[PDB]
């Protein structure tokens, strides 16, 4: 989870 | 299937929600885990295919999955698409780990129209300053705009969470977290 913060990130 | 369960995903979501998904992964490594998304971004040469995305070569075709509905939450962030799909969450759940999910209150039905049936758990504050209690770490701005947003996902999303978890501090919430995935555990 804290390698795919873009991914985290493009969800909000 | 009656001797062998397959392990339930979890999307947990509300304030703290995060806070919960990192501590659940470290405190059972060997129950809990994490499943690889997709992305369209170009891989830096330290990221591992497979392993922390997969990287998708065709972003022509990364939209036709979309739409063939083989990813549960897609979204885009810096002009590149990034989603997780529906046969990630299965691969977890195969190996019999709880699959831990950041996923929107959408993915529920399709990840249940998927038969991988999730634990849905919304943390629901009770207030404004018991956000502020929860998370010490938020501005009365961020709070204010994290209560709101928590009080339109329980109106419109109420009925689809396996159940509601309060307290007044992390520790509490916490712990009744981790029990509502033993009763519901299988």
């Amino acid at each position: 989870r804290i390698r795919r913060d873009e991914y985290l990130k493009a969800i909000q | 299937s009656e001797f062998v369960h397959y392990a339930r995903p979890i999307i947990i979501l509300g304030p703290t929600k995060d806070r919960a998904n990192d501590d659940l992964l470290s405190e059972f490594p060997d129950k809990f885990g994490s499943c690889v998304p997709h992305t369209t971004r170009p891989k830096r040469e330290y990221e591992i295919d497979g392993r922390d995305y997969h990287f998708v070569s065709s972003r022509e075709k990364m939209e036709k999955d979309i739409q063939a509905h083989k990813f549960i939450e897609a979204g885009q962030y810096n002009s590149h698409l990034y989603g997780t799909s529906v046969q990630s969450v299965r691969e977890v759940a195969e190996q019999g780990k709880h699959c831990i999910l950041d996923v929107s209150a959408n993915a529920v039905r399709r990840l249940q129209a998927a038969h991988l049936h999730p634990i849905a758990i919304f943390i629901r504050p009770r207030s404004l300053e018991n956000v502020l209690e929860i998370n010490k770490r938020i501005t009365e701005e961020q709070a204010r705009k994290a209560f709101d947003r928590a009080t339109k996902l329980e109106q419109e999303f109420t009925e689809c969470f396996s159940a509601i978890v309060e307290g007044d501090s992390f520790e509490e919430i916490y712990h009744k977290v981790k029990r509502v995935i033993e009763d519901l555990s299988g």
